[PDB]
């Protein structure tokens, strides 16, 4: 419809979310599940080895 | 899987540990017994040769 210096202030909003969410949110997240892998992984690897 | 590998690699070790100088034990138990009964039978074939 109209145009309005909204389009300013939203800008503002979405690089201060963008920059906020990259520096804390994404980081600390993710960890858990790639442990549970690495776990389960490193649990197998390590009872095979000793199976040979 | 880990404790089962264990186990079972000490529980071998140890059963050959014992089991081959069980074998070199009673094998110098054989040479022995040989030696002693040429020993003795020497002496006995002697005996009987100078009553002949």
């Amino acid at each position: 419809m109209n145009l309005n210096a909204t389009i300013l202030g939203q800008a503002i909003a979405f690089v201060l979310f963008v920059l906020f969410a990259m520096k804390y949110v994404w980081p600390p997240l993710m960890a858990a599940i790639e442990k549970r892998q690495k776990e389960i992984a490193d649990g197998l690897a390590s009872a095979e080895r000793a199976h040979k | 899987d880990l404790d089962l590998a264990k186990a079972s690699a000490t529980d071998q070790l140890k059963k050959a540990k014992a089991e081959a100088q069980v074998i070199i034990e009673q094998a110098n138990k054989r040479r022995s017994q040989i030696l002693d009964e040429a020993k003795a039978e020497a002496e006995q074939e002697r005996t009987k040769i100078v009553a002949q």
